[PDB]
């Protein structure tokens, strides 16, 4: 029921490149039934993708949000498609530097800019993080779980089996309410 | 000249690709294309166009509904009715886009080793199959480059041997050279369909 | 209704599988199908069967002679000649037909399964790839083992013109899937394909894991 | 490369019968010429593609054949090429197979049996590449390539690569038993 096929794949798209774009705005517009927001930035067309609960929350469109994108694919048309990672027009601003224990025990840490974080933006971080430095999806090094730790004992996990759920991209947390991060690598 | 009325989903290449998409009525088999009259279910004005004839004689007008796209993709129900002097009672057909569809299993296969042993051209075949509707788009990328319409095949949209639910699968091969499948540079097939959640999914392969 | 004349070949799979395999010269786009005549040349072979009147794609009637006993002769190179009387027209008319001299065998490729699919342990597909052919008919049947496939089990596409820098030349997919349990213990699976250019008529390639 | 080791191995190793006593008129099957035979419950195909079209214009009346199977079509007919000697006791043919034990060149002396005067170079071929795959690993592993040469009285000689099968149109190809003077087999390390 777990297997190493799909490797290459999670490896190439956390290792890719990702983009933290502010003040985006864009009416919502109809594509196959989805929702979705065309921008232009840095000279290159995206077409972001609201699947979540930020569908609700986007109705009207982007007015000057903070979008963490990744790239899906480009279509043909060369627009980037992307999937959730917006976060609030935000007139406030601190550094919240997390601690990140990852188990294989090792200590890290993870710098988060905003006081709003889509968990897209920490999935995709802290994964490009453990394939950078801790060997993930490479070789026999596939699952593992992130477990992120609020104030209070709450906690919420990520699978690193498969890549983040569309529509979960479009969660976003407090990064006040941060407590820590956990880590677990299950090698074989 | 026996008269047919049939209406065409909206191109998934504009659906997915185009600015406009269109439902077209087409009526067929018109000994003399004059005085068709077409009303549709309270929109936007269908432009008719000019006649034309079919296979065997006789001649056909449509009737494009322009700017359809986004009913199309809310769950509309289109309704087109065709009046003629040459029918008893006009003609009637009924089109919505589809429940009960299925994402396309998109799969890109490596070249037979014996290929690889000749050194000239190497075959990648992309498979897109278990999907519903049949219509799906095929597109192909050299590193991050597409690759034009004539380097490659793409079979048409078929029915599967199934046990069950009604799933299609579609095939496409792309011949390139040796050389650059064996210099480690990428080729992807790029699927295109209703039921997928970005419209568009890729495989991506290499050595 | 407007007559034209058609001259077919032998299907491959007569040829290559049966014992009579014919050509076939048909009338269509008339108005009232009686009264038609067929000369065929060579007329050495078998008698000529007319069939019973046809509608076509357009309400208008349709007659066609099959030339039985036509395997041998075509397979000898002989051209066939198919001349057509009727009423409805002012002059007869003629359609050739011969078996095609600037022919290519397939190159035979069986597939594995995506990796993806050996994770499922459900059904995994296996792709036969014929490709270089011409002309375009083609063959194409699966076996597990030893023991022949029904087709109900595998979908074959249509042969179809490959990308050409020069000469045309044809390919077809196939699609078989298996239970993944067979597939990884062990067993072989093997297309076969029939063509007029191959030695044989029929090559094989069989597949495992290696 | 060795991507085809195991097709060679799967032929090489299947079973081979020596038919004699066949007759057959020649029938047209896809413009080359057949003759069809049942032999043990089997229906045979056997394609005539070397000069022997032009031996057996007529078919068999009454000659030994040497089939291998090509394929069993889906009619069920065995399909094979050639093999065909002539109408009219056992002889052991010897055997040199120069292999490579790691760092040592082994030659050893082997040999096999036919059961004719005329034999056909499908028979040699095959029965010799049986034995290569049977006792000395051939188109297992690593072993692919090589050379068979069969030598004959007065100085003639013929070869065939182990790397593919025997050409079709060679399987029509005879030889006397009595002018082989040696054959000679080096198993190619790869
Ligand atoms: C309607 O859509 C079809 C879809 O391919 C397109 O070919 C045609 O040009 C369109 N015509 C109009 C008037 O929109």
């Amino acid at each position: 029921v777990q297997h190493l096929y799909d490797i290459k794949d999670l490896h190439r798209y956390y290792s890719s490149e990702s983009f933290e774009f502010s003040n985006i705005s864009g009416k919502v517009e109809n594509y196959n039934g989805s929702n979705v927001v065309r921008f232009n930035q840095e000279k290159q067309n995206h077409q972001l993708f609201l699947l979540g609960e930020d569908k609700a929350k986007y109705k009207q469109g982007l007015q000057g949000q903070d979008v963490f994108v990744v790239k899906e694919l480009i279509d043909p048309n060369g627009r980037l498609s992307t999937v959730g990672g917006v976060t609030k027009k935000n007139n406030q601003s601190s550094e919240t530097n997390i601690h990140l224990l990852v188990n294989k025990a090792t200590n890290d840490s993870f710098l988060i800019n905003k006081e709003e974080v889509s968990l897209k933006e920490l999935d995709f971080k802290i994964r490009k993080q453990l394939v950078e430095k801790y060997g993930l999806y490479q070789g026999t090094s596939k699952y593992g779980k992130i477990t992120i730790i609020l104030n209070g004992g709450k906690k919420q996990e990520i699978d690193l089996g498969d890549k983040l759920q569309f529509e979960r991209m479009g969660d976003v947390l407090n990064s006040k309410d941060i407590n820590k991060i956990e880590v677990t690598l299950k090698q074989i | 000249c026996h008269p047919r009325l049939s209406l065409h989903r909206p191109a998934l290449e504009d659906l997915l690709l185009g600015s406009e998409a269109n439902l077209t009525c087409t009526l067929t088999g018109l000994r003399d294309a004059s005085g068709a009259t077409f009303t549709w279910t309270s929109g936007k004005s269908a432009v008719q166009g000019p006649p034309e004839r079919d296979l065997c004689g006789c001649y056909s007008v449509s009737s494009v509904l322009p700017g359809s796209a986004q009913p199309w993709n809310h769950g509309e129900t289109f309704t087109c009715t065709a009046a003629h002097p040459e029918l008893k009672t006009p003609l009637t057909a009924t089109l919505s886009k589809s429940g009960n569809t299925f994402r396309p299993e998109v799969h890109l296969l490596p070249p037979p080793s014996e290929e690889l042993a000749l050194n000239e051209l190497v075959t990648l075949t992309c498979l897109a199959r278990g999907f519903s509707p049949k219509d799906v788009l095929v597109r192909w990328l050299q590193g991050s480059q597409e690759l034009p319409r004539e380097k490659y095949l793409t079979w048409a949209s078929r029915q599967e041997p199934s046990q069950g639910t009604t799933t299609f699968f579609v095939y496409s091969i792309l011949r390139v050279a040796a050389e650059d499948w064996k210099k480690g540079d990428t080729f992807s097939c790029m699927v295109g369909h209703e039921a997928l959640p970005l419209a568009f999914t890729q495989k991506t392969i290499d050595r």
